[PDB]
RNA sequence: AGUCGGUCCUGAGAGAUGGGCGAGCGCCGUUCCGAAGGGACGGGCGAUGGCCUCCGUUGCCCUCGGCCGAUCGAAAGGGAG
RNA sequence: GGCGGGGGGGCGAGCCCGAGGGGCUCUCGCUUCUGGCGCCAAGCGCCCGCCCGGCCGGGCGCGACCCGCUCCGGGGACAGU
């Protein structure tokens, strides 16, 4: 109340001194950022071959949840439970004397040649690739293969999120097998839709050169540039 | 006398009681005084002033 | 043969420069915002004798606009600065004695000192004692500006770069003939031993391309191209002409 | 399965799809130091054919040399 | 998170102390160093027990590593008597001779006897 | 021998890591292509032990700490008595 | 260590129509008579256990505009190797 001042500092040239700004273009980072901040620009300056630039057209975010939602319930049996079924059903087994109290268990497969012997004998039905192994010979032959074959695929984001539903840190790749019974009817309403995106587009993906795409500086002066040259033409 | 010794002598046989103390030559202080004064009020001056300025023009 | 003196320069075993009591470089103000955008206030301290340059060298007092701290920095103490003055440097600066500021900002006709190459460097070209360079020929669209440099050739630079207005002190030192040895010899131990004038003709057959004969003459046409392997390029080194000169 | 694939794309390394990924690789590794872990060979394939078998005890360490 | 400092420095990370799963060498190296093998000889010499009678001041053959304060400990743990101060030297035939003045209590003389010199 | 000196400090220079080169023992190099501070007082919580009043010891957390690079280099320079 | 874009601003004449008003298109910005000082936030807007509508210590925002793909300039498919 009685007392108390307001003194405002002017913060302008050569004078009242400069506050604790943002400083986060402007540090000296280490070189591994540099290194990988640069890595992710220079995607964007080349010319990346359309063989390579399948990832980034991924799958859209509802439709990966579907997926994922539909890929949680075959999740393989894990060491705990791969001990607990092994020493489970060889007593039951062995006090009622079962010959099959097992039928067939349906699971996705993980891997890539665990994938690749399915998609090229047509013992897989749907494809999910992961976005992100960075060996991308890893990956290059598998949409012409399974275009060649006609299994649909998908390109999925997150190759660790392909591990969390197979206990493991990165996948790569899981085919859905052996449909359940209650699930065919769930899994012809999504292959409709993974067609309808990636195999009928194959000759539109086939040609998709990605890249050459400047920098925003660079591209700022030219569209400056086209004012001068619209003020020619005005 | 020397910087070594300065650990032993007492706090008056090392500067003088002015504002200061052992580091203006004392008439520099009383420069400091008169210089810091009239550049302050020709601060005050020409605020006042070209509020006078920002005032009728 | 032996290995001739100058080619011996080049290990910097007795040849480099006496430089323990050298003050510091003289440079100017690294291009931070305050000097592109306006301009900063700053007070030459005193001027210093930097040896092995004739050139006195001026100590310029500032504050840091980031961090609470006052800079001591080293420009080249330009004709006419006292002890006190008011340096005002900067892209803004008003066109004084001693205020660096931009070429582009300046008009064309100023004799400036320490001008600089390509911006960023912090003061090349025109340091000596006595020196200028004068801004000539502006280019509007392309900023580039044609300096005259000491020796009168117009080289073109980029616009960015600040330069101090005025000429180096220190102008018309040589008008003092030397006249003794010892001042011959005191202004050189300051530098660097390069004071050894023993002739090529003088010295053997070893040591020299020239030498030997039982006469003092050279035999061999001291004008050597640049096409010469090292420890060859004696003389006249690829002279166009030669000869005394004659107008121009 | 994947091994000859990966084995017939890495062959052809003259054609678009490998020269952009072994002219990236040719940058990536340039600004790195003289030696360091690759934590997993960039050629899984290779690697695996020469003695690799992917668990403990072996280390790729990408070595750089000067040509001529 | 405004990083407000132009260079990236290095992050204070934890760091442990050290626990080691088993002794490394099964026992301490004792110490061959005793208030034994310090103090060898007491020097008999014209000169110094002279010493001892107008000065107060026992006179030893030291070993070269102890120093001047393990010898005042093994005088007093040896023979019950104080030090005043140690005054040592590099004898130059390799021994180190150590001076001892004793306490103005203890007498020069009695202790004489009783290590019989 | 605390007070005589070596020790300490930097001078011209000599010298490792980072990095570069090299068939190679290694050389270049001294702030250069660098995640090169392990310290701080104070706030905070968490533990701990004494006389658990209050102190004392760490754990991590907010804040500063140009680290202008290690280290050697004078028995005549600097250096308390 | 404040780069380029987009917003902020009449204490601006700009460049025009035109009645308040319009931004067609610009200007850059809050330091020049003096050998002074300057950092570690004032002030506001808020949410807390506090005392019946009060009292003590804390936290954030704004004060210090938004987004963005290279630290900023300088070259350039030449130089170089
Ligand atoms: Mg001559
Ligand atoms: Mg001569
Ligand atoms: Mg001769
Ligand atoms: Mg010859
Ligand atoms: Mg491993
Ligand atoms: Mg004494
Ligand atoms: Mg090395
Ligand atoms: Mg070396
Ligand atoms: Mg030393
Ligand atoms: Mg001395
Ligand atoms: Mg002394």
């Amino acid at each position: 109340n009685p007392l108390f001042e307001k003194r405002p500092k002017n913060f302008g040239i050569g004078q009242d001194i400069q506050p604790k700004r943002d400083l986060t273009r402007f540090v000296k980072w280490p070189r591994y950022i540099r290194l990988q901040r640069q890595r992710a620009i220079l995607y964007k300056r080349l010319k990346v071959p359309p063989a390579i630039n399948q990832f980034t057209q991924a799958l859209d975010r509802q439709t990966a949840t579907q997926l994922l939602k539909l890929a949680h319930k075959y999740r393989p049996e894990t060491k705990q439970e791969k001990k607990q079924r092994l020493l489970a059903r060889a007593e039951k087994k062995a006090a009622g004397k079962g010959d099959v109290p097992t039928k067939r268990p349906p699971v996705l497969r993980a891997g890539v040649n665990t994938v690749t012997t399915l998609v090229e004998n047509k013992k897989a039905q749907l494809v999910v690739i992961a976005h992100d192994v960075d060996p991308i010979e890893l990956v290059v032959f598998l949409p012409a293969l399974c275009r060649k074959m006609g299994v649909p695929y998908c390109i999925i984001k997150g190759k660790a999120r392909l591990g969390r539903l197979v206990h493991r840190k990165t996948c790569t790749t899981v085919a859905f097998t052996q449909v359940n019974s209650e699930d065919k009817g769930a899994l012809a309403k999504l292959v409709e839709a993974i067609r309808t995106n990636y195999n009928d587009r194959y000759d539109e993906i086939r040609r998709h050169w990605g890249g050459n795409v400047l920098g925003p500086k660079s591209v700022a002066r030219i569209a400056k540039l086209e004012k001068a040259k619209a003020k020619e033409l005005a | 006398v020397r910087p070594k010794v300065l650990m032993r002598l007492s706090k008056t046989k090392k500067h003088v009681s002015r504002a200061y103390g052992g580091s203006m030559c004392a008439k520099c202080v009383r420069d400091r005084i008169k210089r810091a004064f009239l550049i302050e009020e020709q601060k005050i001056v020409v605020k006042v002033l070209k509020a006078q300025a920002q005032s009728q023009k | 043969g032996r290995v001739i003196r100058g080619q011996r320069k080049g290990a910097g075993s007795v040849f480099r420069a006496h430089v323990k009591h050298r003050k510091g470089a003289a440079r100017l103000r690294a291009v931070d915002f305050a000097e592109r955008h306006g301009y900063i206030k700053g007070i030459v301290k005193d001027i210093i004798h930097d040896p092995g340059r004739g050139a006195p060298l001026a100590k310029v007092v500032f504050r840091d606009p980031y961090r609470f701290k006052k800079r001591t920095e080293l420009f080249i103490a330009a004709e006419g600065i006292h002890t006190g003055q008011f340096v005002y440097c900067g892209k803004k600066a008003q066109l004084n004695i001693g205020n660096v500021l931009p070429v582009g900002t300046m008009p064309e006709g100023t004799i400036v000192c320490c001008l600089e190459e390509k911006p960023g460097d912090r003061g090349k070209l025109a340091r000596a004692s006595g020196n200028y360079a004068t801004v000539i020929s502006h280019n509007p669209e392309t900023k580039k500006t044609r300096v005259k440099l000491p020796s009168g050739s117009k080289k073109v630079i980029s616009s960015a770069n600040r330069a101090v207005v005025g000429v180096v002190a220190g102008g018309g030192r040589i008008d003092k003939p030397i006249l003794k040895a010892g001042r011959a010899y005191h202004k050189y131990k300051a530098k660097r031993n390069c004071w050894p004038r023993v002739r090529g003709v003088a010295m053997n057959p070893v040591e020299h391309p020239f030498g030997g004969g039982n006469h003092q003459h050279i035999g061999k046409p001291s004008t050597i191209r640049r096409d010469a392997p090292a420890g060859r390029k004696v003389g006249l080194i690829a002279a166009r002409r030669t000869g005394r000169l004659r107008g121009t | 399965g994947a091994y000859k694939y990966i084995q017939e794309l890495w062959r052809k390394k003259q054609s678009d799809v490998m020269r952009f990924l072994l002219r990236v690789r040719c940058w990536q590794y340039r600004q790195l130091s003289a030696l360091h872990r690759a934590p997993r060979p960039t050629r899984p394939d290779k690697a695996r054919r020469l003695g690799y078998k992917a668990k403990q005890g072996y280390v790729i360490y990408r070595i750089r040399v000067r040509r001529g | 998170k405004i990083r407000t400092s132009p260079t990236f420095r290095r992050p204070k990370t934890l760091r442990l102390r050290r626990q080691p799963k088993y002794p490394r060498k099964s026992a301490p190296r004792r110490n061959k160093l005793d208030h034994y093998a310090i103090i060898k000889f007491p020097l008999t010499t014209e000169s110094a027990m002279k010493k001892i009678e107008d000065n107060n001041t026992l006179v030893f053959i030291v070993d070269v590593k102890a120093n001047k304060h393990q010898i005042k400990q093994a005088v007093k743990k040896l023979y019950d008597i104080d030090v005043a101060k140690v005054n040592t030297l590099i004898r130059p035939d390799g021994e180190k001779k150590a001076y001892v003045r004793l306490a103005p209590d203890y007498d020069a003389l009695d202790v004489a006897n009783k290590i019989g010199i």
